[PDB]
């Protein structure tokens, strides 16, 4: 396969105030569903540009 | 032509009918949690009592 | 969906106490016969989820087959004088019921086994929340959920409704709302799970696989139309039995194939045995899940 | 074709050959591309800092 | 031009002991008489190797040829005690038996010819492993392979299965295989040698080539398209006989013809001459050459 655009993903698990702890991540701006809300990533960070030639 | 305005007329008149989604429930004005119906009937009339020829 | 419709295995009973005038049709429940409480369970357009998955068992049949125990009453009286224990729970369902019935079974909070019943010769309505005065009328209950039972082993007391920023979900009460409340009519689906009670899913994440249980395999014999075979005679490696059983690779990899001593060729179900749901991101076998159509009442303040 | 005899012969390409010739941890300018710790896909280690908000 | 189909060279006969009440219309092989050892290897649609080479001889004709060896005991009994030899060879050939045809014989992996039977009054199954009751039995040999014969006498015991991938096809152990085994059936074609067993191949070369041998013309009897003749009742070149024949130059430059004085216009086969198999590169001369659904246990760890 190959890759057209760097997506900056940021492994964050998440403990949960009673003691649950679950693992998720983070890319770019996108959310995911836990038990008590949802998470989301506000700013990136740098960014591969160019890969449509590998 | 919408319901509630078929019975003023169809006089040669330059209007329009419009309709907007606007919300529902108990919490605005109605019984079921569908969106309610906006009926808007404008019609535009004259202004003064004497025209240009351009 | 499945090709076994009308097939049901094991004893495949549908009659609940105080309305036992249709066990001639209903016990067992073949191809042959018009089963009140069973016709309308394969209707296209109704109950598509048991359309889904119809190899297992269904809520009287657990209950039959020492699966799911019954609740106190069992079958509700739905005219009886001074109140009746059955009507909060009922009025509080959105389903449709056509006419000439005379009872709904429905699943409590409990997880037990709660139904009405009208006195004859009564009726019920369009919504079946009351019964009236007097076609013929039905000799059955109607299902007034669209789940499935099966046979499962996991404990989930702890898994209780996590349905936030909502009153009250179905039937089972989270909390006391005084300040502002928000009913609308949405659909929810539930689940229940070993010594639990009605617990209330957002998704439903099904999963199909196999196991070594008679449950998995059909069976059937060759005569001078399709004649159906006992699953609990076939031996095991190594063991004793009755008759003896042959079948392919999926048949022989779990019981003993004689094949020049058998007398009847067994073949591998289409997918069928555990049903495994995806919550709180493990895979659970739960017990009766389903998907109800019910009125939750959401918060707002 | 030999009248009687079928020599067919491809030369097809062998993807073990490329495989194992530039396999990850590779150099590629600054970054360094390697495997991933989680999810399936290739991933990039960066050098730089942590720079977002959640 | 185009050969018959039922013209059966050489003794022409399909029969084995145990099964042999079909003798007086399976001894010989002609339009007279229904065999039901030869009607189902006419079918379109279900073995057009033997509907491709028409004039050659089957197994049961190699077997009264003195070509294939024959087992011990030839026809084993399916529902007789002390078990059943029989069986072992043939659990993993998957075949098909449609319906009347109580006996069944296949070619075994010893290079022999076994057959199995029910005793009356039963038939055979849809897996052709253990018996059922019923309409009529046909008292013959339903064939389970497509497999075509000759005459030949090349040795070949330096030759055996050498498949890639394969650690024990059918009951022969041929590699030492640590890990798991992959029991499924597939395709696979096969070629017996003499003085050895059934070897398999997973790829096969044929070869056909055109000579002057009696096996190799057909013949339309007239009045001195249309139907059949005797071809072992032409004369020779250079001499005389019974009958008298004529063709073309294909039969003129072989045998001898009498243009008016003959009873027959006789022309060239279009399907005869030497079948030929390529194993390991050399062309050899092959006996039977099958092409049949065996359980082919290949790695997997």
């Amino acid at each position: 396969f190959n890759c057209i655009d760097w997506v900056h993903k940021l492994t964050l698990e998440i403990t949960d105030f009673d003691g649950s702890v679950s693992t998720i991540d983070l890319g770019a701006s996108s959310s995911r569903f836990t038990n008590w809300g949802s998470v989301s990533l506000s700013l990136d960070a740098e960014g591969i540009s160019g890969s449509n030639s590998f | 032509t919408s319901a509630e305005f078929s019975f003023v007329g169809e006089s040669t008149t330059m209007r329009e009918n419009k309709c907007f989604e606007q919300c529902g429930g108990w919490g605005c004005g109605c019984f079921n949690v569908n969106p309610s119906c906006l009926f808007v009937h404008t019609y535009l009339q004259s202004v003064r009592k004497e025209a240009l020829r351009v | 969906e499945d090709p076994h419709l009308r097939n049901r295995p094991g004893k495949g009973h549908n009659y609940i106490d105080g309305m036992t005038q249709e066990d001639a049709t209903c016990k067992p429940v073949t191809y042959a016969g018009a089963c009140s409480s069973f016709d309308v369970l394969l209707e296209k357009g109704k109950f598509p989820l048991f359309q889904s998955y119809a190899h297992h068992r269904t809520l009287l049949e657990a209950v039959h087959d020492t699966i799911i125990a019954k609740a106190d009453p069992p079958s509700c009286d739905l005219q009886s004088a001074h109140g009746n224990p059955c009507m909060k729970e009922k009025l509080v369902m959105k389903t449709h019921c056509p006419n000439d019935y005379q009872s709904a079974h429905y699943l409590n909070n409990d997880g037990k086994m709660a139904s009405v019943k009208c006195p004859p010769k009564y009726e019920l309505t369009e919504d079946c929340n009351f019964c009236r005065q007097m076609a013929s009328l039905k000799k059955g209950s109607y299902p007034l959920q669209d789940l499935f039972c099966q046979s499962s082993e996991d404990d989930g007391s702890k898994l209780k409704t996590k349905m936030k920023g909502v009153c009250e979900v179905g039937v089972q009460a989270l909390k006391k709302c005084d300040g502002q409340l928000s009913t609308a009519h949405e659909v929810v689906p539930f689940a229940v799970f070993k010594n639990s009670k009605k617990v209330y899913l957002d998704k439903l994440d099904l999963k199909t696989e196999e196991n070594l249980l008679p449950d998995s395999f059909v069976c059937f014999e060759h005569k001078g139309e399709l004649k159906s075979f006992d699953i609990s005679q076939c031996p095991k490696i190594g063991g004793h039995g009755s008759k003896k059983c042959t079948g392919d690779a999926a048949f022989c990899s779990a019981y003993e194939c004689t094949a020049q001593y058998a007398n009847a060729y067994c073949s591998h179900a289409n997918g069928s045995g555990i049903v495994q749901i995806q919550v709180s991101g493990v895979w659970k076998k739960p017990l009766c899940v389903g998907y109800e159509r019910v009125v939750v009442k959401r918060e707002l303040s | 074709p030999m009248i009687d005899q079928l020599e067919c012969t491809t030369n097809l390409i062998d993807p073990f050959v490329v495989f194992e010739r530039g396999s990850l941890p590779q150099t590629r300018n600054d970054k360094t591309f390697a495997a991933s710790k989680g999810n399936r896909g290739v991933q990039a280690f960066s050098k730089g800092s942590v720079q977002a908000d959640l």
